């Protein structure tokens, strides 16, 4: 069984349980299947990941997993214990044996064990017990795995997870030969790629990582993660992945934006692409998506278009790549700025017109969805549509007088005296 | 430390 | 009655019912008495002003009015239907009628006419019954006072709302001039101060507005106000405003920061400032405020003095910000030194260590247990940190540079060393 | 300052 759905994966606020439950609807519809538990600020998935779920939380989570398999979506709990476990106390041991029962307690068939983004040394008394740090999580791992009883999907994520986290490179990793030889056969090792947020992830490389760990990975994709940058949302389609990678992978599961709303698009073409061209697969989620937005009923007495979402999502497309419409702006506005010396010039005064003219399609876009229905999405877009509309009006005068001291405030300030801006 | 991606 | 709290004003995502109910608590707490709801994107205050509450609707209305009358808050209900309302039409105006009744009816006393931020023109039908655009806004605030039975408390936001945006200026303006005659003396006008975020209320300003409305205003402060830049929140002392306004003010109402748990230093100080001259100290203010915090959130109270001093108020940093800034100002400008240098190096180790404390004030925030302040802030605080580690390994290398000629950047980046998107791009365009 |  192939897995291919969402990883709650991503730093920051964590999705409520009306949300998860809206995902589940949405990737059944999809005809996706899996769900990976994992926000990393969630209380006990991590900081204080011993303690246990209280008995009003354990009702919540248990409502969640039940409703996960209403919709036929396998829900797979990820732990993550490594920033101060001491691998050999068994106290630590049962305290998680104990906490992943009470998981499984709940309905949880499935699990995962995270070692993501942590020191890659460790105290002295596991110094004592394991050769290597792969060792302690291969050995910790491999026990969990047998304890709970070999259930049918068990995760586990590598510190050494992508490309460019190997040392000293993919293949020849000390920490990564370990884990391939002594993983047990049956757990599954999951990866982001070239890079933590990978353009591409080619073939080769997946047959590098797939030989010095024994078997075919499960990606976790940051492709449309968010987390990272909070001016930067990304609703272009799932790009950079050959259709030919799935015969070569147990799963892709993506680690989207964390403004839930905003996912509509990076989930909806990872389903089609689990069925490939980006450019036709968004136009396939633009066309869907537009319905969700609507306009208010009213018993008394300008609503969002196509036009409109092809040009958000053109302005808050990937992480390596710009829509055309955002493309086109910017090429435009650097040309128009180059060319202010100039004030034969008619050319100058007739894409000034075209221009100043893109920029209000952006004010409209804005109007119109603030005006719309579904607040939900307007509230989890707005500090993002907000800015850009902002930054056109800057923009857009900026271009007539040819013819923001604070602005960032702090952070801002640092920023522009950095010198790779 | 920082710990993060 | 002097009014003074809270105006949930701003643009964006409005607070949920059990956050306005936990901010009621705190108005009592600290001895703040009103509140004004008029949050921009609640469709029905706005947008769709004409449109009733549905019944699940009115039933949180309802039950919220109840908790502020619980608590002793003053709860105003605002509607502002400048957009595209036609103030000449008797059916027009029925509606606008009809709906404050509806919200009358779930306990609301107090009431509020919003007119900012609207086209300063109206349409053909206005034109002919009202001689100017003031006329029209006083003419259905007026009849609007005196069907609701003319309420103790029922403000008027006009559109010149602030100094900068009088024609032509404060005291010679015709809309303000037209306001202060024709506008019944029961009804209370709304100021921001000389301009929308105001840096000082100076008493000679306020004064000079005090005539043309012919009145005491009521101030919506917009000092903390955070919805206008996505990287900005306001955590410093309620400050710029003298204590001696207190006399010549209604009231004092701050629009805060949209991110609902940040707003308790913004609140708190505002408190100690009604309360001492019903003079005052910004820096002591804090000091009370950011300790009593502390007990809410391990976090210590030198990390949220770093944290207020990072993220302060809109025209100044705190001190642990402003001088971070100076020193890595003077580093990178005094970098081409790389006997007499022995400074630099002993001031890049200064430096590199107060990035460090940006870093633990980080992971304490994120060990902490307060998960509701700890969202609420989770992307304002990444971004210092990690803007601070680009800083600090950007000193390290000016100072490995010595012993080495590598470029700043090691080849192909993951994407947050280029930041900000296309809107990030489009602002490093403008001069 | 920058905006309402
Ligand atoms: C690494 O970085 C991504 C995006 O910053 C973050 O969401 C993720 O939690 C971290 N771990 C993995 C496997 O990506
Ligand atoms: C003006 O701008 C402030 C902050 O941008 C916003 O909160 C406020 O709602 C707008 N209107 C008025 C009257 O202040």
């Amino acid at each position: 069984h192939f897995l291919c759905g969402v990883v709650e994966g991503f730093y920051g606020r964590p999705w409520v349980m009306e949300q998860r439950k809206e995902l589940f609807r949405r990737l059944q519809k999809w005809e996706l299947n899996t769900y990976l538990y994992a926000p990393k600020d969630d209380y006990k998935h991590r900081m204080f990941w011993r303690e246990m779920y209280s008995v009003e939380e354990a009702e919540q989570l248990m409502t969640l997993i039940s409703a996960a398999r209403e919709y036929e979506i396998e829900f797979i709990y990820a732990i993550s214990p490594g920033l101060d476990i001491t691998f050999s106390n068994p106290k630590e041991v049962s305290t998680l044996k104990r906490k992943l029962d009470q998981v499984s307690q709940f309905g949880c068939r499935s699990f995962a064990l995270l070692f993501d983004n942590i020191d890659h040394n460790m105290c002295a008394a596991d110094k004592e017990v394991f050769s290597s740090f792969a060792h302690a999580q291969v050995s910790i791992t491999n026990e969990i795995y047998q304890y709970l009883g070999e259930p049918e999907t068990f995760l586990f994520c590598p510190t050494e997870y992508c490309g460019t986290f190997c040392y000293p490179n993919v293949s020849q990793s000390p920490y990564l030969r370990t884990v391939g030889e002594k993983l047990l056969p049956g757990i599954e090792v999951l990866w982001t790629g070239p890079k933590v947020v990978s353009k591409e992830i080619p073939v080769e490389s997946i047959e590098e990582v797939s030989k010095i760990i024994k078997r075919a990975p499960v990606i976790w994709d940051n492709i449309h993660a968010n987390d990272y940058d909070q001016k930067r949302l990304f609703l272009g389609p799932y790009k950079g992945r050959s259709t030919e990678l799935i015969p070569r992978l147990k799963g892709v599961l993506t680690n989207p934006n964390c403004e839930f709303e905003a996912n509509y698009v990076a989930i909806h073409t990872l389903a089609t692409w689990y069925k490939y061209s980006p450019q036709m697969a968004l136009k396939l989620a633009l066309t869907e998506w537009l319905q969700e937005f609507g306009v208010p009923h009213q018993y008394s007495s300008g609503s969002v278009t196509l036009e409109d979402l092809q040009l958000l999502a053109d302005l808050f497309y990937l992480p390596y790549e710009h829509g055309p419409k955002g493309a086109q702006m910017l090429r435009e506005f650097q040309w128009l700025r180059a060319n202010s010396s100039v004030v034969k010039i008619e050319e100058w005064r007739s894409r000034a017109a075209k221009f100043e003219e893109m920029c209000g399609l952006v004010m409209g876009m804005f109007t119109r969805l603030s005006n719309c229905a579904n607040r939900t999405i307007l509230y989890d877009m707005y500090s993002y549509v907000w800015d850009i509309k902002s930054i056109m009006s800057m923009v857009k005068s900026f271009v007539q007088w040819l013819g923001w001291a604070f602005r960032g405030g702090l952070a801002g300030e640092f920023q522009r005296l950095l010198p790779i801006d | 430390s920082s710990r993060v991606t």
